[PDB]
């Protein structure tokens, strides 16, 4: 009972930490990370699932407190993706607040501004850290996971992109500047002569990207060679040990290296490939295999797409007379969580 | 053909022979040819790096010595010489009528073995072994920084060495460490072939903690098996060499396994700021591709050192060594225990015609009792400097056991490399 | 159960058998087991 808590806390003088704010359950597995209160075990699982899930346009997919995508309130800060739901705002903040908020249309959310008086819902201090610690202790098999950066503490992102220029993509994601002459991305075609001294001369980097080519071969050098060159220059672009700043890396395959070379690649990048298809009408138009550390890269995986169907796709697309196009839209949305880590701007 | 026109122009004293690449007739002269007189373009340098130490099943060279190509080659009749001179180069440097008349000469010596030494258009440059040694220091196309030199730890503070040996084989690395008297805390060795496992188990008395395949080993394994002080390894050269008749690829199979060594090297390397002494040795064979060699040098971030075992042992075992072991460059010294003649490595009752051996016409090197015979397996152990009867552990065939011995590192070479590690780790 | 998961992790060569108590799977390894290979916690000693 979401509505009952307003009696339970006020009349029964009961701590918010003893009840689940996300649904109204009285048995809590732990406390809620972002806001003051407990949280029960299915809601904990639901939260961890939805955690870094965003939408295609840019904003967070589910309701930041309870992870309800059914109803959504968009915050009016260009540097805040946090979207809410009505049931929470009236349940936790008093009986007629979500409609007023909806009628404002210039409403900063709780995490944006706390200055506004709140009925019951209190914002936890330091909550970025609390979120990280929550994921650490509460996720089964936790992963490479970095604390979310406060918005004023968000610097522009330094990208190395090997064998494929991502300037166009990430600029369209507002991550890179259209008005700058000093480029904030360093595209390299040929890495063959490159030394560790050279990658260090080019500056430190925040994001490293590298991808195998599509089926129309620009060169005959085998698809394993790109993977291994990526691994090397990746080990070069790693930040000096002791660095708290967030370093990421993302390798992409356009179905061009076989299962044997794929097994080798899975070993060397120390996780299993994430397949991200293009399905139109139910039909598999295209697909791409990824390795990266980027948050919620692994929950985009589609275990429905079998390996035999990908072999059939590779055979059908090799035998066509069409020139090969980079599948921009498949890996485009796989950079959205870096919004919460790095400086955005879009005119 | 353009080659031949250019040499025609040279014999008129209109062009210097040193201003023309004698291998392929290119005008892009950057280098001088190391053995003979003439220039040397860079494509012919890459072809010379790949092809010079390639030998057929015959035991003689796969291609011509001059141009590393050619059409039909002329094999040398001198003893222990394996060089070949193709007909097209002898049409130039000796004359268009002297190749045909030199074929008719039944005791025919080649021009590196010619007792006279000087000829009309071709003359042999004098310090050619010195220039052959300098030719691999001439490989500065891959320019890198020198390996970081760590200051020596005092003798009272030294500890037993810990070795991660990938592609162990018959445990040559641990054996050479025990020959030097270095205390070995532990010796982790990944290996797949059962026979080599068994050789190491018996000869090193269960000390080696054996593992499975190199590919299965994760970074978690590397961390949990203690900090490693010395990581050693060598890629398979069965498929990588031109000696195997079945060369379907070049860096299928073997290439993958090099990257397994690369990965576990980065897993076993201490962090920046951790200044503890750490060392690593990779080994490969010289008859390899240039772009292959480049990719290896670039991944391992170092200039290779070629080391031929002829300087110390009774075989022609020229191998590349990448690494950071101190004094990897310094010249090889052969102790009195090492046998520089083949005849000393033979059994009693046997007399060798050769002084050095080529193990993969004269395919079988030994004249015993007026009969041609293979080296015995225990002699092949003696040729590489192994202890006597080193591989007679299990009931294995002679062909398999010879094949098990022929892949192995040369023991006095690896002693020469591992010797300055005594300065860093404890002794027995 | 937990000790069976532990031994599973040992046969993958991610953990030594001498760093675990083979009797009950305790991580509090003070002693070595006298007869066989493995550690030994104090409760298992008693
Ligand atoms: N995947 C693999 N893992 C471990 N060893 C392998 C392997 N594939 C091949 N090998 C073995 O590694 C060796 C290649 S070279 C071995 C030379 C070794 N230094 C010695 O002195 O014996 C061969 O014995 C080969 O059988
Ligand atoms: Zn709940
Ligand atoms: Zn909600
Ligand atoms: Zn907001
Ligand atoms: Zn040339
Ligand atoms: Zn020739
Ligand atoms: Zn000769
Ligand atoms: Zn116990």
């Amino acid at each position: 009972g979401r509505d009952l808590i307003a009696y339970e806390v006020k009349a029964n003088q009961r701590n918010i930490e003893d009840i689940c704010i996300c649904c109204g359950s009285l048995q809590v597995h732990t406390q809620h990370p972002l806001f003051e209160g407990g949280i029960c075990a299915p809601c904990k699982d639901k939260f961890l699932d939805a955690l870094f899930l965003y939408d295609d346009d840019g904003y967070q997919s589910y309701c930041s407190i309870c992870c309800s995508g059914e109803t959504l309130l968009i915050c009016g800060n260009p540097d805040c993706t946090r979207c809410y739901c009505f049931e929470c705002v009236d349940s936790l903040v008093g009986p007629g607040t979500s409609g007023k908020v909806h009628a404002m249309s210039n409403w900063v959310c709780y995490l944006c501004l706390p200055s506004s008086r709140s009925g019951l819902l209190q914002r936890r201090r330091k909550w970025r850290s609390q979120l990280k610690a929550f994921y650490d202790r509460e996720s089964e098999n936790p992963l490479e996971m970095f604390e979310t950066v406060p918005v004023w503490r968000r610097q522009p992102v330094r990208v190395l992109s090997l064998f494929e220029d991502i300037k166009k993509e990430l600029t369209s994601l507002g991550f890179l500047e259209s008005g700058s002459d000093p480029g904030q991305l360093k595209h390299v075609v040929d890495v063959t002569d490159t030394v560790r001294k050279d990658v260090e001369e080019w500056g430190p980097f925040d994001l490293v990207y590298g991808a195998t080519p599509p089926l129309g071969h620009t060169c005959d050098r085998p698809p394993s060679w790109y993977l291994f060159q990526f691994h090397r220059l990746l080990q070069y672009a790693r930040p000096k040990p002791g660095s708290p700043g967030p370093f990421f890396w993302m390798f992409v395959d356009n179905l061009v290296l076989n299962k044997e070379d794929l097994d080798v690649a899975s070993r060397f990048l120390e996780m299993e490939p994430v397949t991200i298809p293009d399905v139109h009408g139910g039909s598999l138009q295209n697909a791409v295999r990824v390795w990266s550390n980027i948050p919620a890269i692994r929950s985009r995986h589609w275990a429905l797409v079998s390996e035999e169907e990908l072999s059939l796709l590779a055979q059908n697309k090799q035998s066509s007379k069409l020139a090969a196009k980079w599948p921009t839209k498949l890996v485009k949305n796989c950079f959205l969580p870096l919004r919460e880590y790095f400086k955005y701007f879009s005119t | 053909r353009t080659r031949e026109r250019l040499v025609y122009e040279v014999r008129q004293k209109c062009r210097n022979i040193e201003d023309i690449c004698i291998s392929c007739g290119s005008l892009n002269v950057t280098l001088e040819h190391p053995l003979f007189v003439g220039g040397m373009c860079q494509n012919c340098k890459n072809c010379f790096l790949e092809c010079a130490y390639q030998y057929d099943d015959d035991g003689y060279q796969s291609y011509c010595t001059i141009c590393c190509g050619g059409r039909e080659v002329l094999m040398c009749g001198n003893n222990n010489c394996c060089r070949c001179f193709c007909v097209e180069c002898v049409d130039l440097l000796v004359g268009p009528g002297a190749a045909q008349a030199a074929i008719k000469e039944d005791p025919w010596n080649c021009y590196m073995c010619g007792h006279k030494g000087t000829y009309g258009l071709l003359r042999r440059r004098e310090d050619w072994p010195s220039r052959l040694q300098m030719f691999f220091a001439n490989n500065h196309d891959q320019e890198f920084d020198p390996p970081k030199v760590y200051p020596p730890v005092p003798a009272e503070k030294r500890k037993p060495i810990r070795v991660l040996s990938l592609f162990d084989g018959i445990a040559t690395g641990l054996l050479v460490l025990k020959d030097l008297g270095i205390q070995v805390d532990r010796y982790i060795a990944s290996e797949v072939c059962e026979d080599s496992i068994t050789v190491g188990m018996v000869r090193h008395q269960g000390k080696i903690m054996y593992v499975g395949d190199v590919r299965s080993v994760t970074q978690k394994h590397i961390q949990e098996w203690g900090p490693f002080d010395l990581v050693i390894g060598g890629s398979p050269c069965n498929d990588l060499s031109i000696v195997n008749p079945a060369r379907k690829g070049l860096y299928e199979g073997t290439g993958r396994l090099f990257f397994e060594f690369y990965r576990l090297l980065h897993d076993a390397r201490p962090k920046e700021g951790d200044d503890r002494p750490f060392f690593w040795l990779f080994e490969n064979v010289v008859a390899m591709g240039v772009s292959d060699k480049r990719d290896i040098s670039r991944f391992l971030e170092s200039n290779p050192v070629m080391i031929d075992a002829k300087e110390v042992s009774a075989a022609h075992r020229a191998r590349y060594f990448w690494g950071n072991l101190p004094g990897m460059n310094r010249p090889l010294a052969s102790t009195v225990n090492d046998k520089l003649e083949l005849q000393e490595c033979l059994e009693h009752g046997r007399i060798a015609k050769f002084s050095k051996v080529r193990t993969i016409d004269q395919h079988f090197p030994v004249f015993m009792n007026e009969k041609e015979d293979i080296l015995w397996c225990t002699e092949m152990e003696r040729v590489f400097g192994f202890p006597v009867h080193y591989t007679d552990v299990s009931n294995m065939s002679r062909l398999a056991r010879q094949r098990l011995l022929g892949r192995s590192w040369s023991v006095p070479v690896i002693r020469h490399l591992f010797a300055p590690l005594k300065e860093y780790f404890a002794c027995v």
